[PDB]
């Protein structure tokens, strides 16, 4: 089978490490266990980043009136500038927007050996004063542990020396394993130090998107959806937040999951503090977004919200149901691979299938054993040496804000009717049998893919688009989006759909072996 | 766009904001991927190698392979030696290149990792397989930039390979520093038409500019291969183009294999381009053939048809140190102006070959800085206009919020398609370079003009 | 701007607005100025020859010589052979070029003069000295196009100068068509890559994009030289790239010397220039080298990374009919949509060629008219607009007024400098178009997006 | 001397007709005759064009909302789409302008051999009901006459049955010897048929422009500084003209002539018609515009309005000063020679001296001997046949609208001081001793006097103009500007200034050595 071909050539060493990041999904163990989230084999080709990459470049950076200083040599900074697409407004038309720019202290050979604290302090004194930010974030990258630099002192100096807050995240490069470590860095001062810091007055209906960044517009696409059913969206975790939005996502009734991986710290810690609940969403492809918008309304349970709710989704699926068949005609039989990071290759399968595509091998970079089996196996999962520093925070329920939103009874009986509350399932639980997970998937295991299955289609991220796209097969990017978008969202099967068509059906790709041949 | 940015100047002297530069590992990887064969491989933390590989398929549309000593907080307090010699040995089984080609990140720097010892190490426990070869350089990201990394991996080439045996080649080496695979063909084109034996190295044609064939090639056509490296060692001269990037690799050449060297300018323009013709000529006693004089011709012609539009007009660049002396010595040939002159890249010698050119050409009123970054321009810009923007891609922001026309130049350009098919160098690149100039300015004067003003004829 | 063009349309049989074509005579005056050493001569009243050269130095921004007959309302009585007569006689004393290749004009037609008579008439008075020819063609301004006039030149050529006089030369022909010097230069590039001796006629290559060397010749270094004209006669077989352009002097050298010729179309694009390539391997032997592949290649790789901005765009194309054949396959082949499809120059082939292509791609909806002007394309865009406009100079108004990308292609372009650089056949020009019309699509795209939607990477 | 080096090559019957056209004007003979105005020699070489050139493309296409018709074959259309620079605006924002048009009969083999009369009256209403413009114009090229079309009747049949003006001219381009029969012909039918047949009332202060096209907005810099002295400009002939100013050409007071070959007729006839004396208009070059300015208050004799012109002329002076000083300064000592159509040649003149550069040389293509010399000659002319069937017009004193409008005192006085009314000298007059002066200049003169003279810079047109800078000399373009303007007026000097200084300071002229010769 294609897991054997997958190991051959690996050595007897990593052969033995690596068998355990492939799996089949069967009838007989429709679940299995993988191994996840364990650190990457040098030399091996990964497509896997560092947890500066997951803090500053992934979770925080979208926060668009905060400057965002990375405490690093240039690099660090340069990396961070525009690759991700993130897109971001003016508040209100007026208010700040830093999409556009990078800070870094460009840390010099003077810093390494005589540390860079001053330099760091200096310019956060300089950003503070050209631009006035919300408020300041201080990124730590590869050098600044082991160069004595006490980020977190010198923001605290800072902060009160200029009278804005001023937040250090240590999220050097090497720790953790992947992105993954990074988000978590980013989810404890967030819920520390920001959440429930604002004091604005909740209104009615609201909700907060978490773990959903705005990328290409996705999240302005599923807000003009809510707001035409009838929510007020309270905040976004951080596609086109402000500050004082984050400072006050405690004041919403219902948190929509969309990124497991990313936000899940912050999700469980809100209910914990706030009491409010969590569902898992997915505002990609028609049957996760219908399916997440009836789940909704069942937890409002509301005869109003719930009639808008069904006359929204038979409006908005009559308007583009020719393109839908249109897809299908044009891509049903084709089959496909999917790669991204810790959550995209789970939320865009309910699209492809709608399609007529089948989806034979799926992967994550850096997803944890959580997000392949389900988060009802997190008992069993024991953290190892190479992320075992990142610290856990713990939250107790604020005596003044905490309150029941949904009273158990009704919590039961909507778990009973199938709404996943404070509960996540997995990626394996919905692809179909007979096909095969690769976690920390690497271009040697990309290309034994590739020759033994044939797939019309390979999703991937911009150091894996070429290489496929060399071989004579499309790959269209899921981080990136092919700088399109949005994908999220009813236009965004749409936009999906015909940016697929088109690479399917580029006059190119026959035309590749000349006549002479 | 860019509301942020004041026009009243305050000085910076810490926050560093839109650089003009990144730092040393993806130089060195670019240098790496221009030898045949070779696997760059990223001595640290793998968010570095994902960042690197990325920025070069972003730029060239292509693929870029590189392999990783993926660091994590075990090696921060051990060290990099058991990650690299863990690498090397599932870099050969898996992907079989003939030569790695390691590079180090501020991670490992920081730490002060030995690669010597670790790479001995490796080859007495046999886990370089015979015939099979890995070299090294340093690349602290906080010293320098991309250009440094580009100069040290050559000088890792040039330590490890370069040999001289005695057999005289009767070849001269060309460095051709920090520069695009058209650049580099274009220079092999001249040294072809001129009748020169030579080595080229390192060179990325046919590696970051290939062609589609529908099967992957990890280890594509091109590359300077490893029988020529240990070459270079036997010829007669090695020509360094632009002292940033190739000087540190030619000053090692003669210190180890007594190969003289010249220093030339990156050839863009006239007299740049001319130098580097007169080198060969001087070098070799050939004479200068017909086809590269009539193409000389031709830029003449087209500079003086085209003169109205250039003279006189503000140019404001900022690109890396060797291709910006180059290409203002250009502008000022065109009749232009360089106005606001910037590199990213550390080092007096920019400073000193744009004084010394606008001194000569007599033009007060530049400014012109080293580590300056792009806010510098933008506040320059909304103080005093200018007339044209040149820089990678980062200068859009900028040309489309001052409303500039705006010449893609350099390294990254992650926004159009094909540009890494055009060359800049030589007199064809030359001709290239101005009617993409004209072509800007032009188009700015049609969309903008009142319809009286409309023009057939230009 | 062009604010008198209605949107609705009112059938117009009589009034010709903003044509697509223009008369024969200066067709025949460039394919006169593809022989070395020959200098144009215009058969009529002096307006004609001071038109058409001043629209050949407008297009090239170079010298463009041709002499007059200069027809006096006195020719309208007793004809112009005294004209001509005089003007051989002053030519060869002032200006001493080895050939005179005379055309004709609408007046001279329409006056039924007798050149045959008159050309012999001289060669009998001894007005042309020793070693030099006179030869003509009959270009008719109320007949056909430009391209037409460059035909009948050709034919002319072979009439006057083709002789098979049995010793075989080992080569083969080609007439390239109404194309541009760099077009001819990169013909000529290709024949020599593939090691295939030829003769190129007529080829303006070193004639109408030569160098400034600081002296004027008269006579540039270019153009196919008689002797070789002569010796077409003696080749193995005739390419004619382009059947209006040139079928009728491959036909003729055919029928005098008894050369067989292959009809082919420009080579423009994928399968275009295939088929030329082809056809060279075909008639020869000869395998393809490695080379031309790895260009074939780079463009599939190009048409492939850019593919995103191309699928489905609607383009208007005018020109004429064998560049816009071969032009229309090729966005075809890119993925896109000939929407709009004009030539001023008649005939059939063009009607039956288009529409050909566009049913075997399942494309309806699309408008093909020849003998239609940019006032009809013009009024087709405002009923359903398009993505892409490409033509020549005056499709400038269009794409101000409609706000169209616009990609400047064929003749005449008088409004940018360089233009007669750069190739549009083969691999390489098709390379150049792929890129200038990406560059055009993403430099809109670009200028109008909200801020919010603009993007570092495209 | 130059002019027999120049006469050396030419065979002896072309070298017996060229020398008459060649003239050496010195201190003892300060106006020498020369040949002018004949047939160009077949096969020389000439820059001359036609009769339909100087009628369309010249006179009458500037009218801006007639629409031009050629009768012809295309190319008579396409040649004169836009190469001439005249400038066009909407009248008031909001009338027709037909500038970026061009409009023909498109003659096919069948027009030739049965004619073409029936496809002109049909595009003559096509033009009618697609445009309703002010008027038609209907123009001849070469097989017109030939193949039996009589336009005239066309024209006088499609007027009545459309009811507006229809103009037919008989310009094929045989006739003559160059494109001043084409003016010729023009200045007949727009005096017989235009001029005279508004309705406007006449304003205080009020003057014509003839013989001026608005070539890169010349005209509407010149009416710039004559409406700021207090002067109403009625009426240019053609530049941006509408039809209806020109039917009301005769209600002004004087008539300013800035280009004498092309509008002579009219300004004679006008004179004669109406009264309306005349006086030459040189608008080129500071000594030019300020003569002319000061000429043009001497006619109207008013205290008030000869002072504001004072006041107008030092301030204008005073604004440009800086870049006149800087002009001499980067070009003294320069030379230059000169060749225009029919008068740019002279009017550049006052210009260049001004700088500090000498003109060697002036050539023309066209220009008659009063040109030359002057118009007291015109009695000493001999009508050649190739131009004897031209018709000549003869008006009279139009009795309703004829009125002294200077009487016979006041030009006599005016004569004495100085103004020259109603009457005009010469390019030879005017310039310098030791200039030497070549009519019909061919290819051959040109490159004589290059290779004899070596000027620093060569003035022409688009035909010579390379060809003269492959030999390393600098050549503006005097008839398009190289597509700048205005050259004329205050404004003018300064940017005709600016390009030449530009061209010659141009760094690529000192690299057209390669190092290595
Ligand atoms: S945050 Fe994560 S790698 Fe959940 S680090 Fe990565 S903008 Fe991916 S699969 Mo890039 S866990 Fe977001 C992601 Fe998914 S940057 Fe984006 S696309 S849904
Ligand atoms: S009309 Fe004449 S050739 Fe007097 S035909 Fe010609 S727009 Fe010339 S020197 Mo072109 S007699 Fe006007 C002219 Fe002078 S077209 Fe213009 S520049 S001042
Ligand atoms: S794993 Fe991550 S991105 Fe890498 S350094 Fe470390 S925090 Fe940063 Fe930075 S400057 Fe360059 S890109 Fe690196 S070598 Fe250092
Ligand atoms: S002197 Fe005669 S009126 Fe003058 S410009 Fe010449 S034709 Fe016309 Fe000619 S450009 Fe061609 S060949 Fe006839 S259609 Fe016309
Ligand atoms: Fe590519
Ligand atoms: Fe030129």
């Amino acid at each position: 089978n294609l897991k054997d071909e997958i190991l051959e050539k690996y050595i007897p060493k990593t052969k033995k490490t690596r068998s355990g990041h492939i799996v089949i999904k069967t009838e007989e163990t429709p679940n299995p266990e993988i191994v996840a989230n364990t650190r990457t084999v040098p030399g091996i080709i990964t497509a896997r980043g560092c947890a500066y990459a997951g803090c500053k470049g992934v979770v925080m950076g979208p926060i668009k009136d905060m400057v965002h200083i990375t405490h690093g040599p240039i690099g660090c900074s340069f990396y961070t500038w525009g690759g991700r697409r993130f897109k971001s407004k003016p508040e209100n038309g007026t208010g700040l927007n830093f999409n556009e720019y990078v800070f870094s202290t460009d840390m010099q050979e003077s810093d390494i050996v005589f540390g860079g604290v001053n330099k760091l302090k200096d310019a956060i004194h300089e950003a503070y004063e050209m631009f006035h930010p919300a408020a300041i974030g201080v990124y730590a990258t590869c050098p600044v542990g082991l160069i004595g630099d006490d980020i977190l002192a010198v923001a605290a100096t800072a902060s009160k020396e200029i009278g804005i807050p001023v937040h250090a995240f240590s999220c050097e490069g090497y720790k953790g394993v992947s992105q993954s470590a990074g988000h978590h860095i980013a989810n404890n001062t967030v819920m520390t130090d920001i959440i429930g810091k604002g004091n604005k007055e909740q209104k009615k209906y609201s909700i907060n998107v978490l773990g959903e960044y705005n990328i290409g517009g996705d999240a302005w696409e599923m807000d003009r959806v809510l707001e035409k059913i009838g929510y007020h969206v309270n905040a976004t975790l951080t596609g086109d937040a402000t500050y004082e939005k984050v400072q006050n996502a405690d004041k919403a009734d219902l948190n929509l999951v969309q990124c497991h991986r990313s936000i899940n710290y912050i999700a469980e810690m809100m209910e914990t503090k706030y009491g409010i609940p969590w569902i898992k969403c997915n505002f990609i492809g028609v049957d996760g977004i219908v399916e997440t918008l009836r789940d909704m309304a069942k937890c409002f349970d509301d005869p109003e919200l719930t009639k808008r709710t069904e006359e929204v989704i038979a409006e908005e699926i009559a308007a583009i149901q020719d393109d839908l068949d249109y897809f299908k005609e044009k891509l049903q039989g084709k089959t496909a691979c999917l790669y991204v990071g810790g959550s995209r290759s789970h939320t865009y399968m309910n699209m492809l299938k709608s399609f007529g595509v089948d989806s034979l091998v799926a992967g994550f970079e850096f997803a944890h054993r959580d997000d392949y089996e389900g988060r009802e196996v997190i008992p069993t999962i024991k953290i190892d040496a190479d992320s075992k520093n990142i610290p856990e925070i713990t939250v107790t329920p604020d005596e003044q804000k905490y309150r029941v939103v949904i009273p158990e009874d009704k919590v039961e009986e909507l778990k009973k009717a199938g709404v996943p509350l404070s509960s996540y399932g997995g990626m394996m639980k919905e692809m179909h049998d007979g096909t095969i997970l690769i976690d920390d998937m690497n271009h040697h295991d990309m290309e034994v893919v590739l020759e033994k299955l044939k797939p019309d289609m390979f999703f991937a991220g911009i150091k894996e688009k070429f290489v496929i796209q060399k071989g004579g097969v499309l790959s269209k990017q899921l981080h990136s989006y092919d700088y399109n978008g949005p994908y999220a969202g009813f236009r965004g099967v749409v936009n999906f759909g015909h940016e697929l068509v088109n690479g399917i059906y580029t006059p190119a790709w026959k035309m590749i072996t000349p006549p002479w041949k | 766009m860019l509301d942020a940015t004041p026009k009243e100047i305050v000085e910076r002297k810490a926050l560093r904001i839109n650089p003009a530069k990144t730092c040393q590992p993806v130089g060195a990887m670019y240098a790496a991927l221009g030898i045949h064969n070779c696997l760059p491989h990223s001595h640290g933390s793998q968010g570095c190698c994902s960042y690197h590989r990325t920025v070069l398929s972003r730029h060239f549309k292509e693929p870029a392979m590189a392999s990783t000593s993926s660091f994590t907080e075990g090696a921060s307090v051990f060290g990099g030696g058991s990650n690299i010699k863990t690498a090397v040995k599932n870099i050969f089984s898996l992907y079989n290149p003939d030569i790695i080609a390691v590079h180090t990140t501020c991670l490992s720097e920081t730490l002060g990792d030995d690669l010597p010892t670790y790479i001995s190490q490796m080859e007495d426990a046999g886990s370089i397989p015979e015939g099979k070869l890995v070299i090294h350089t340093n690349t602290p990201s906080y010293v320098g930039s991309h250009v440094t990394g580009f100069a040290n991996m050559v000088q890792g080439i040039v330590n490890y390979l370069s040999e001289n045996t005695g057999a005289k080649n009767g070849k001269i080496n060309v460095i051709p520093g920090f520069v695009g695979p058209a650049d580099m063909r274009e220079i092999k084109r001249l040294f072809e038409a001129m009748d020169i034996p030579y080595i080229m190295f390192p060179d990325t044609s046919g590696v970051l500019d290939g062609p589609t064939t529908g099967e992957y090639k990890m280890y594509p056509e091109g590359g300077t291969k490893i029988e020529d490296l240990k070459d270079t060692g036997n010829s007669d001269l090695t020509l360094s183009l632009g002292s940033y990037a190739s000087d540190l690799g030619a000053k090692t050449l003669e210190k180890k294999c007594k190969v003289p060297f010249k220093t030339l300018r990156t050839p863009i323009g006239v007299s740049a381009t001319d130098e580097f013709i007169m080198a060969l000529s001087e070098a070799t006693g050939k004479e200068v053939p017909a086809s590269i004089e009539e193409e000389r011709g031709q830029l003449i012609d087209l500079m003086i048809d085209a003169q109205q539009y250039l003279q006189g007009k503000k140019v404001a660049l900022l690109g890396d140190p060797d291709e910006i002396i180059a290409l203002s010595k250009f502008i000022i040939e065109l009749g232009a102006i360089p106005k606001y002159v910037v590199t990213g890249t550390p080092g007096m010698k920019f400073q000193k070959e744009i004084d010394a050119m606008l001194a000569e050409a007599g033009i007060e009123g530049s400014k012109v800085k080293v580590e300056g970054d792009f806010f510098d321009v933008h506040q320059w810009i909304k103080n005093e206009g200018v007339d044209l923007l040149i820089s990678n891609t980062y200068g859009k922001f900028i040309a489309r919020e001052e409303n500039i026309p705006f010449v893609r130049f350099g390294f990254p350009i992650m926004d159009r398609y094909g540009h890494y098919y055009n060359p800049k160098v030589g007199y064809k690149g030359a001709i290239r370079l101005v009617e993409e100039i004209t072509n800007v300015i032009l188009d700015k004067i049609e969309r903008e003009c009142t319809e009286e003003d409309f023009e057939v004829v230009r």
